[PDB]
């Protein structure tokens, strides 16, 4: 019968690793670098696009940064199509929580359920895992500003600053060097771009190869606003920190 | 060789190896003999123990008052098939108030076994069966094999070294076929036939199993002290 | 079942619930506690169809206790109340609905406010200064409309409650064998033992 | 009987490639060239109708398909995979959008649905990926005109202009030279016609070229009158004649 | 559904997927539990290739199952979340029907059963996780510590350890734990637990976690300071 | 290379099972040809009866799918009959659901989509057949639509299928080059059948008796197949010419 | 409206001695005011020295007795020809009947 | 690879045969049948001195008149015990009687071959099922993952078995008293056990008609171990 | 390669090797034939007498479907039974819905489509039988032969199994020497001869003849077995012709 053609996506190696998870991570490591940095007064997400052609419609585009609800966003590294499947799940899961409890979903709870979905694909059902890693940036009134990452294994951890995709070893070293706890959001923005600027496999960072988003308390008192930077706004922030 | 991974595969010469390997567990099974006159049908089976401290595996199972079988091979597979037969004899009574013809019992077993020889992920039955009964057309003996092939016989034997008993009966044919109205003579001829298949061992009292069914005798099993009479 | 009341004063929520359990022409019990603690600062009283009431209250209690352990955190009363409403709103269109009315009294620690939610078996939720289920409301709402004040102390709330229980013992056809009273405040849930 | 193939047929190799997506893209590479150009007041999509035999009637074979009255698609790769995708795409515009909101979906969202279908063939049990890349051109009220490419992985990207298939590397280069943000629709048609001649060997005329636009609303193509606010489809397939007219002035 | 028998026997009578799951446990960070005379302690290594961690929000390694029972583990983290969730649901379900919280033996037997089921069901791989489960039966003061592993076998331990270099620390515990005389106090027991981890750990910086369980739902985490004290006190005594 | 056993892509983006299913198409060694008249559509196919023990009347690769649609298959008969039965079912259901006779091209599309699925879903093999559907559509007039194991389909002015198909094809292209039109400009279907047989003879360089052929004709509101005797009548008329 | 029950009359009677027991019943079967049969036995030997009658609606009675007889048959098959004791038969019959608690066998049963 | 329900060319089920290997690796279990009872005994085999050996539960009650000892992958046995208990209690509910030992055993063995592509693999544990019933008296059954069960006057399973079985072959006679049999199980366990037999790494149990199935406390077994040395020293 | 290890996989030739391997199992079986006659059809088969012990006459191999259809087959016997069981369900259903008994061509496609279905997936094995079958319907007599691939045609005469070519040769003579028709009683005799002639290719073991027929005039369009005086008369006729 059909056993002959079954890759057995959910088995252990003799060393006790999940091949398909390892290979998925290997896939992700060639994806555009995405960085999250957490400040005391907000969170930055920055991500680099897979080498743009000049004819790409840059402003009506969303490859790397997605809004989950009003208080939570994610940066994507890996297969985009795989990521959208998981994003709609997350978007719905946030809406059920609101509908049930009349309170926006705590960031960790949303992250756990997405990570639990990923885990399932590594233990049962014989399907390939999702080739995606997320950086979650969000706010809630229990823990305030939070950064998380999850990867195809279904493991998730929290961070002050972190990167995913290409050259994370390089980038993690640079973030470790210049990050400090008391840091404000505009310091974090600067750090995020300077880090991508040094780790990029391109000749130099331009606005047309970037996506950028903040989650500040930057509107009117004890309330949280999500900003997905328009192309022009990135170009300006690239000048204001003298990268171009 | 490359064609024996599962039942759903034919070899280049048109054989079904998993079925043939299933047939092979029968050959490893302890010997059992069946034979009949026109008035009774008899099963004799040599039972096997694990060692001197163990019981001797039952080889004969009653199916209805007028039907039963002996087994050689995988015992649980006999339990499954004999159970299926009990149900079919039962269905026939409750619905039609009719005793199940031994011929139809054969066809039903054949078709049950066959399903397992044409679909993925199952496996053939690993047991051979000798079915005796007395129905509306007299005494019958049947030989079931897990290929699905069922055969009506005057007498036969299956299991290890069944070939001796099988030739003996083939010689004795015109003698035993006419042991009518005599239970104990047909049994003796049964016991004699099984003896042509013994080696380094003869029939003891907790070693030998006989079953008889016929004109005015319900299918009944003899073990223990009530076989001594025949050694 | 029958009598369940709640009053929310300045710093606490008070639940009063009748002690009688009646089947036919027999009062089977006169000391029944028609309440479950859902979390250390949330309490739920219940009245309605025999069997359904306890089965529902315990089912809710189990889910809220599960949530508390999973998140190592206590849901707000507003959140617990919305969870409960949804369950009843599901139930009303089930094959056999839960016929249970509840009051949820809680102290929200993030807000430092007491809260009282009245929810009927249809899943009809309202937050109220005082609430009642069943015939009780026909006497107590107008009484409370008169005597209640928003800034009352827990002691003043208990007296306001005595007034309600006095009226109900005077005018209600059935002997409900008094009430068990429970206060929910910043320090959790405690039971008054003399009423 | 039934599907005992409930496991993935596309899996990660040790390098992290997804073989079957890679190989499907290779099939798209072999496929006949198609392209799309976005103007300020419209979009154009075009391809070659490379006929299998001259005894075939190639008008009966539509490579450019209406999806909604304001959205069109074209492809490169395996024709039959395209046909069923169009079928599924038209249906999903209704079931998961129009039957809910009483209006046709905006382009990015219908595209998003198609992409979802294609992603699922990349991960579900018992299937290979689709062997096509789509260019979807469309208009909607709040987003204007747009153009999207969808690949076998289910990834999609918006384009000012692009090409896919056989001679796409050359065609993309041609389009970079010629594309500007002030193109009027007739200019983009003319550029599409130039770009396509490169990658076409044989006859090049109205019967061998398939070309459709997302432009102005066409009341004459609606089918009825009397509802002022219903103005007609923006999708229009150019006729054999209309193409030849523009080739004289080529 | 996906059916394939992934956990099957091999000619030597080994179930390789169960055995490879054990490998995944061996690669996991170390966990140890030691039971006092009137308490149980759970200690856990935290692998120290990671700074820029946010420890406010990163999943702690010891989980509460009910208010009187805790579970720690070594192996795949994502797998462990599944066991913990199921264990928590069963804990509440046991209260709802039996009107009593679970015994530690019961909760262990449940989790062990889940693990075993995944070793003989179609379409699923075994849990790459072994657990230590510890606490106090309700209205009982005698402490409990159990260990489960991917095969589904479980048993009780005076003290025990799992994960990477657990053989080193099991060695330590075997020469330093008197059955006759269990760590008579909280202080005493936490110390033996920290020592055993120090054989294997590194610095006892943010590299050790300790959780103490006393009877009647008395469970508390220790903070860096208080562990650090134990670290500094044992190293000074060591200079001999 | 298990990528050669099921319908998954090969490294050069190919489906070998689909390709090998095309090779099964010619397993029967029959050629078929279809043309359009003014009023009709004619399909002819070689009929080869090797074994003398066969009942020659039961040997057929032409099928009456509906009252209006005929179908000729090039390929092994089991797969052919499997396709024929399905198409008959699909044509009947269409009538019931939508209240008009299923058009040739739509049935073609529908069978093409069914074939496409077997190229994408692993548990189904493709059918080793090519299906030529013919009718006089009530909107489109005389029609030929053909389907292959890849799930491809298109309409034809005329077509041919089988091992010697290319000869017949170029023969036909040459005729239409000369004729300058889309069809056989003939009044009766009888003379279109004559054209069909004649041009098959030139291209194949063989002569036919009445039992070497098999003819199906579609007119407005019926498709029918000719008896040996109707064909003989037709052969005779060509000979006296 | 279709009524799935009927009343076939008859009466049955069981008495137990020290070392014997009797089970008696009339042989008349009726519906309404008609006699269906003057001899239609409704007390049966069921094997293992158990006699049984299921009086009331004969269809249900014959279904029950048929099923119990079958139960005795399978008890032998599954428990090495063991004799079914009267107390065990009683309990078995409880389950037979209660299995149709929400669409009962309309019979009064004596063994 | 190859299906889980594949026959070998010798006519055996690969997966069943391989499970038999796993059982040989298991700790020793011994049962002896007398006219005064059946004794079941096991080697606990703690993998480390730190593990509390009384938590090793390899002898198990099924009903009051039926007990069970196991050897092999012992986690595989939880559900077989669960099935057995349910079957026994259920039988009593339907029939107001005790369920026969053979019937019980047959019920458990029906589980065994319900694996394939139903569970995914055979059980990796053998069982000694011991009990009493009125019709057949004291009984011992060896239930294997092949779905076959054999009755035995005495039997050994697990690692020490071929040694121990040869020992039981000589020592068993149809007049053993219960005490004689308890000693015998202790004797044979000490012979085949790696470590030195004592009351913490072996366990005894019996089932008598009068008192049903009892697991012996460590104090009781200790005195039988002391009693065993005294009888051996004195010849 | 490895194209031949899994049913429904096309080889690069265009062949399904597993079906072809099933044919080998058919060719390995005993011989069976069918002869179409004027108003009916005749079926016969060779039954190898493995042993003295086989009760003669009592292992019947020809099977009836409905009341008017006979089926006989060579190869794996249980596979043939499975096929007839399905044929029986198909004919029951046809008669249930349409009242009339199933016409023979209709019945042939029912088996054809079912057999062909077992060449479409790798999760089933093709049938290990060629099946000769037929009967009388409102349009006359029909004889059919059906192969593991699901291929079938109508036949003037047909044979399959080990003696298939010997019997074909013999059948070709008949068709040639009786162009105007063969009677039912004649065809029964011929059937016996041809089975005896085709027993040359299988002659270690000796055999038992079994015949059956449907004739509009001789059996009233119903399928009957040939027994007693008529069987013996045909056995005799065959005995003559081999000496």
């Amino acid at each position: 019968g059909s056993r002959r053609y079954d890759s057995r996506t959910t088995i252990f190696s003799p060393e006790g690793r999940l091949y398909q998870v390892e290979y998925a991570l290997e896939s992700i490591s060639h994806a555009g670098t995405a960085i999250g940095i957490m400040a005391s007064d907000g969170i930055v997400l920055a991500a680099e696009r897979k080498v743009t052609s000049t004819l790409l419609e840059q402003d009506t585009s969303t490859e790397k940064l997605y809004k989950l609800n009003d208080k939570i966003a994610v940066a994507v590294a890996g297969l985009t199509a795989d990521a959208e499947i998981l994003i709609n799940t997350a978007r719905i899961h946030a809406q059920n929580y609101l509908k049930t409890y009349n309170e926006d979903i705590p960031v960790e709870i949303l992250v756990r359920r997405l990570s639990d979905i990923k885990q399932g694909y590594t233990q049962h059902g014989g399907l390939r895992p999702f080739g995606v890693s997320f950086i979650y940036a969000g706010y809630d009134d229990r823990y305030g500003y939070q950064l998380y990452t999850s990867n195809p294994s279904g493991n998730y951890t929290g961070w002050k600053a972190i990167s995913v995709g290409a050259n994370t070893s390089a980038a993690q070293t640079l973030l470790q060097m210049d990050y400090k706890d008391d840091m404000k959001v505009d310091d974090a923005i600067e750090l995020a771009l300077k880090t991508l600027s040094k780790t990029t496999d391109s000749s130099a960072l331009t606005y047309d190869r970037l996506e950028f988003a903040t989650i500040r308390k930057g509107a009117n008192d004890g309330e949280v606003y999500q900003k997905i930077f328009k192309p022009q706004e990135i170009k300006d922030i690239l000048v204001k920190t003298g990268i171009t | 060789n490359n064609y024996d991974g599962d039942t759903v595969t034919f070899s280049p010469t048109g054989r079904l190896f998993q079925v043939e390997y299933a047939l092979e567990a029968i050959k490893q099974g302890s010997v059992t003999v069946g034979l009949r006159s026109n008035t009774h049908a008899v099963l004799v089976a040599l039972k096997r123990n694990a060692d001197e401290l163990s019981s001797y595996q039952k080889k004969i199972i009653k199916c209805d008052e007028h039907m039963g079988l002996s087994l050689a091979g995988l015992a649980p597979d006999a339990r499954v098939l004999s159970n299926y037969l009990r149900q079919q004899c039962n269905y026939s009574s409750l619905v039609f108030n009719r005793k199940l013809a031994v011929e139809r019992a054969g066809h039903l077993l054949c078709d049950k076994a066959q399903k397992n020889t044409q679909s993925y992920g199952g496996r053939p039955y690993g047991v051979g069966l000798l079915i005796i009964g007395y129905d509306k057309s007299g005494a019958h003996l049947l030989e079931f094999q897990p290929s699905g092939n069922v055969t009506e016989l005057y007498g036969t034997a299956i299991g290890a070294r069944s070939q001796g008993a099988k030739t003996y009966l083939e010689r004795t044919l015109d003698t035993f076929i006419k042991i009518d109205g005599n239970p104990d003579e047909l049994i003796k001829a049964g016991v004699e036939a099984i003896s042509q298949s013994l080696r380094d061992e003869s029939l003891t009292v907790d070693n030998l199993s006989i079953a008889i069914v016929g004109k005015d005798t319900p299918f009944t099993i003899y073990d223990g002290e009530a076989v001594a009479k025949y050694i | 079942m029958d009598i369940i009341l709640g009053i929310r004063v300045q710093d606490s929520v008070i639940l009063a619930s009748s002690k009688a359990v009646t089947r036919g022409i027999s009062v089977l019990k006169d000391s029944d506690d028609k309440t479950r603690q859902l979390s250390p600062h949330t309490l739920m009283s219940f009245a309605g169809e025999a069997g359904d009431t306890v089965q529902f209250a315990e089912y809710i209690q189990a889910n809220i206790q599960l949530y508390s352990i999973r998140e190592d955190y206590e849901l707000s009363p507003q959140a617990v109340s919305s969870f409960v409403r949804q369950e009843l709103a599901k139930s009303i269109r089930s094959r056999r609905p839960y016929q249970v009315n509840v009051l949820i009294g809680g102290y929200d620690k993030k807000k430092n406010k007491p809260e009282l939610y009245q929810i009927d078996y249809l899943g009809t939720k309202v937050e109220l200064p005082y609430g009642a289920h069943g015939y009780s409301g026909f006497y107590t709402f107008s009484l409370l409309d008169h005597h209640y004040r928003p800034d009352m102390t827990t002691e003043e709330g208990l007296d306001l409650l005595k007034l309600c229980v006095q009226e109900l013992e005077k005018r209600m056809p059935m002997d409900f064998k008094g009430v068990i009273v429970k206060i929910v405040d910043k320090d959790g849930i405690r039971q008054v033992d003399d009423f | 009987m039934t599907d005992r193939y409930s496991f993935s047929l596309t899996t990660f190799s040790p390098s992290g490639k997804l073989g079957q997506i890679d190989y499907a893209l290779t099939a798209v590479k072999q496929g006949v060239t198609s392209l799309g150009i976005k103007a300020t007041n419209g979009v154009v999509i075009a391809t070659e109708k490379k006929s299998s035999s001259p005894l075939a009637m190639s008008e009966t074979l539509s490579k450019v398909s209406l999806l909604t009255p304001d959205i069109g698609a074209v492809y490169s790769g395996m024709g039959p995979d395209y046909r069923v995708l169009v079928d599924k795409s038209r249906k999903v515009a209704h079931t998961s959008y129009k039957r809910i909101y009483g209006e046709y979906p905006p382009t990015k969202l219908l595209v998003s649905e198609v992409a979802k279908i294609m992603q699922e063939a990349t991960q579900s049990g018992g299937v290979r990926p689709f062997g096509v890349s789509l260019l979807i051109a469309g208009h909607d009220e709040f987003n204007g005109f747009s153009l999207y490419q969808v690949d076998p992985s289910g990834s999609y990207f918006p384009w000012k202009a692009t090409a896919i298939g056989k001679g796409s590397v050359a065609a993309k280069t041609f389009l970079e030279k010629r594309w500007n943000d002030e193109l009027e629709l007739e200019d983009a048609i003319h550029i599409a016609l130039l770009t396509l001649k490169e990658s076409v060997e044989g006859e090049f005329n109205g019967d061998t070229i398939e070309l459709a636009i997302i432009g102005d609303e066409n009341p004459d193509l609606l089918g009825y009158t009397g509802i002022p606010t219903d103005k007609g489809p923006r999708f229009r397939k150019l006729t054999s004649q209309e193409i030849n007219d523009r080739l004289e002035a080529l | 559904g996906y059916d394939r028998a992934l956990s099957i026997f091999s000619p030597d009578g080994h179930i390789f997927q169960v055995e490879y799951a054990l490998e995944a446990v061996k690669r996991g960070t170390c966990a140890v539990g030691v039971k006092g005379k009137n308490c149980v302690v759970l200690g856990c290594e935290r692998r120290s290739t990671l700074k820029l961690q946010d420890t406010r929000i990163t999943p702690s390694k010891v989980s509460k199952i009910d208010s009187h029972v805790v579970l720690s583990f070594s192996g795949l983290n994502a797998d462990s979340r599944i066991l913990i969730e199921k264990a928590r649901v069963e804990a509440q379900s046991h209260r709802l029907t039996l009107e009593d919280p679970v015994t530690v033996e019961y909760l262990t037997r449940y989790v062990a059963g889940v693990q075993q089921r995944y070793t003989q069901s179609g379409g699923v791989r075994p849990f790459g996780v072994s657990t230590l489960i510890a606490g106090f039966d309700p209205r009982d003061d005698e402490p409990k510590l159990y260990q489960t592993e991917p095969s589904g076998i479980y048993s009780s331990w005076s003290a025990q350890t799992i994960g990477r270099n657990s053989k080193t620390v099991r060695e330590f515990l075997e020469k330093n734990y008197d059955r006759k005389e269990p760590p008579a106090t909280v202080e005493e027991c936490v110390k033996l637990t920290v020592r055993s981890l120090l054989e294997v750990v590194q610095t006892g910086a943010k590299n050790i976690e300790i959780t103490v369980v006393k009877p009647d739902s008395d469970i508390v985490a220790l903070s860096s300071e208080e562990i650090n004290q134990y670290v500094t006190q044992i190293e000074q005594e060591k200079q001999e | 290379g298990y990528d050669r056993h099921i319908t998954i892509f090969s490294p050069e983006g190919r489906l070998y099972q689909v390709e090998y299913a095309f090779k099964a198409t010619n397993q029967t060694n029959i050629n078929s040809l279809a043309v359009r008249g003014k009023d009709c559509t004619v399909v002819i196919s070689q009929k080869k009866v090797p074994d003398k023990l066969l009942d020659p009347t039961t040997v057929s690769y032409i099928f009456c799918i509906s009252r209006t649609i005929g179908m000729v298959v090039n390929g092994p008969i089991p797969d052919a009959r499997n396709a024929a039965l399905r198409a008959k079912a699909e044509a009947a259901e269409f009538r019931y659901k939508y209240g008009y006779d299923m058009p040739c091209d739509v049935l073609a599309k529908r069978m093409a989509n069914l074939s496409q699925i077997y190229t994408q879903r692993a548990y189904m093999r493709p059918l080793g057949v090519i299906l030529t559907f013919v009718s006089v559509d009530e909107e489109l007039g005389p029609s030929i639509y053909k389907t292959d194991p890849a799930g491809y389909y298109v309409g034809y002015k005329a077509t041919a299928t089988g091992p010697k198909q290319q000869e017949i094809t170029t023969n036909l292209e040459n005729h239409f080059k000369k004729s300058k039109i889309d069809h056989i400009n003939e009044e009766s279907w009888e003379k279109v059948v004559e054209f069909a047989i004649t041009h098959m003879i030139d291209a194949l360089g063989t002569e036919f008796s009445k039992n070497d052929l098999e003819v199906g004709v579609a007119t407005k509101d019926k498709f029918f197949t000719l008896s040996a005797e109707n064909i003989e009548e037709r052969l005779v008329a060509i000979a006296e010419q | 409206q279709f009524n799935p029950y009927g009343d076939n009359g008859g009466t049955i009677l069981g008495i137990a001695g020290e070392d014997f027991a009797v089970l008696a019943g009339d042989t008349r079967n009726i519906t309404d005011y008609s006699i269906n049969s003057r001899y239609e036995p409704k007390v049966f030997d069921c094997g293992d020295n158990i006699v049984m009658s299921a009086n009331g609606f004969a269809a249900d009675g014959d279904a029950l007795v048929k099923r119990f007889k079958n139960s005795v048959k399978w008890y032998h098959f599954d428990h090495n020809d063991k004799k079914l004791s009267i107390n065990s038969a009683a309990r078995n019959i409880q389950h037979l009947l209660y299995g149709k608690r929400f669409f009962p066998y309309y019979v009064h049963t004596i063994i | 690879d190859r299906g889980v329900s594949t026959f070998s060319p010798e006519g055996r089920l690969f997966q069943v045969e391989y499970s038999l290997e796993a059982i040989k690796l298991g700790s020793t279990a011994i049962g002896i049948a007398t006219k005064e009872g059946v004794v079941l005994g096991v080697e606990k085999r703690a993998t480390s001195p730190l593990l509390e050996s009384d938590s090793i539960e390899k002898i198990v009650e099924i009903d009051r008149h039926i007990g069970c000892a196991m050897s092999g992958l012992t986690a595989d046995a939880r559900s077989m015990i669960e099935h057995a208990r349910t079957a026994a209690v259920t039988h009593n509910l339907y029939y107001d009687e005790d369920i026969n030992v053979e019937s019980l055993t047959q019920s458990v063995c029906d589980l065994a071959l319900r694996f394939g592509e139903l569970m995914s693999r055979p059980f990796g544990v053998a069982l000694l099922i011991a009990g009493h019933d009125a019709d057949d008296g004291y009984q011992l059954f060896h239930a294997e993952p092949s779905g076959t069960f054999y009755r035995y006057n005495a039997k050994a399973i697990g690692s020490g078995s071929e040694g121990a079985q040869a020992e039981l072959l000589n020592e068993w006679h149809s007049s053993l008293t219960l005490k004689e049999a308890e000693l015998l199980v202790l004797k044979i366990l000490k012979q085949v056990m790696e470590e030195k037999l004592d009351e913490n790494n072996a366990q005894l149990s019996c089932i008598t008609k009068q008192d049903g199935f009892k697991i012996y406390d460590n104090e009781k077994t200790a005195e039988l171990i002391k009693e065993l040395k005294e009888k051996e020293a004195a010849e | 390669t490895g194209y031949d290890l899994s049913n429904s996989v096309f080889s690069p030739d265009g062949r399904n090797f597993q079906v072809e391997y099933a044919v080998k199992a058919v060719e390995n079986g005993t011989t069976s034939i069918g002869i179409k006659c004027n108003d009916g059809v005749v079926f016969a088969v060779e039954k190898l007498i493995t042993s003295k012990l086989l009760v003669p006459q009592k292992n019947v191999k020809i099977q009836v479907v409905d009341r008017h259809i006979g089926c006989v087959y060579s190869g794996l016997i249980p596979d043939g039974r499975h096929l007839v069981n399905r044929g029986r369900e198909e004919a029951a259903s046809f008669k249930k819905l349409y009242k009339t008994p199933i016409p023979i061509p209709a019945f042939a496609d029912r088996l054809g489509q079912y057999v062909q279905a077992h060449t479409l997936y790798n999760s089933v094995r093709p049938f290990g039988v060629s099946t000769i079958f037929g009967g009388v319907d409102k349009n006359g007599a029909h004889l059919y032969m059906l192969e593991p691939s699901g291929s079938y045609w109508g036949y003037k005469g047909a044979a399959t199994g080990k003696g298939r070519q010997s019997a074909k040769a013999e059948l070709e003579k008949l068709v040639d020497h009786h162009p105007e028709g063969l009677s039912a009683r004649e065809a029964v005799k011929q059937a016996a001869k041809i089975i005896y002639l085709a027993h040359e290719d299988n002659k270690e073991k000796d055999f038992e003849l079994e015949i059956s027929w449907c004739s509009l005039s001789e059996t009233n369009g119903l399928h009957k077995f040939v027994k007693g005086d008529l069987l013996q008369e045909a056995i005799d006729f065959a005995q003559k012709e081999i000496n």
